[PDB]
Order: C-alpha cells, then structure tokens, then sequence
C-alpha cells in the first residue's frame, strides 16, 4: 500500500501507535511509518551503539513484529508485521 | 548514525 492509502490498523498496533503520541484512527502507511518510529525512539529501543538494530524482545512492539530483534536496514519483518495488522480503507 | 538518521531513509 504506496498511493497515500488510507488504513485502519488492528488493535494491537493501534494501542502502540497511540503510546507513541497517535491520537487517530485512521492513518496513511506513511503516518504509521512515523508513529513506529516515534516508539521506538520513545522507548529507547534502538541499540545504543549500533543504531539501526532495534530491540524489540519484550516490548509489545516484538509481539507483534514476532522477532526479538531486526535491523531497520532488513525491514520484511515490519512490512510483514504491517501486512497482517493493518485494514485497508 | 542515529536511529532517526536511519528511520528516515526507510524506502
């Protein structure tokens, strides 16, 4: 979902999304892109000394992802993750 | 560097 899609995303994500500031309910992929972003620079999640792995193993946001770690320059496993957690409007 | 730096260039 590329063209300025408009999406509902499932409760799951929603309540992350929210946590990172959201106050929303429905969302571009772009929007949500930043809100992910927002969390996990909220919650420090990122790797202090390698920054583009971020540490998502008992956080919400791993249950979710279904790993305990990815690297932003690997990120399948986000757009997997935004596959199955988001409705398309 | 920054994991905003990298957040951003997510394609």
């Amino acid at each position: 979902p590329g063209e300025g899609t408009q999406v509902h995303p499932r409760a799951p994500l929603l309540q992350i999304l929210k946590v990172a500031g959201a106050q929303e309910e429905v969302f571009t992929v772009k929007e949500v892109m930043h809100y992910l972003g927002q969390y996990i620079m909220m919650k420090q999640l990122y790797d202090k000394q390698r920054q583009h792995i971020v540490h998502c193993h008992d956080d919400p946001l791993g249950e979710l992802l279904e790993v305990g770690s990815f690297s932003v320059k690997n990120p399948s496993p986000l757009y997997e993750m935004l596959k199955r957690n988001l409705v398309i409007l | 560097e920054t994991f905003s730096d990298l957040w951003k260039l997510l394609p």
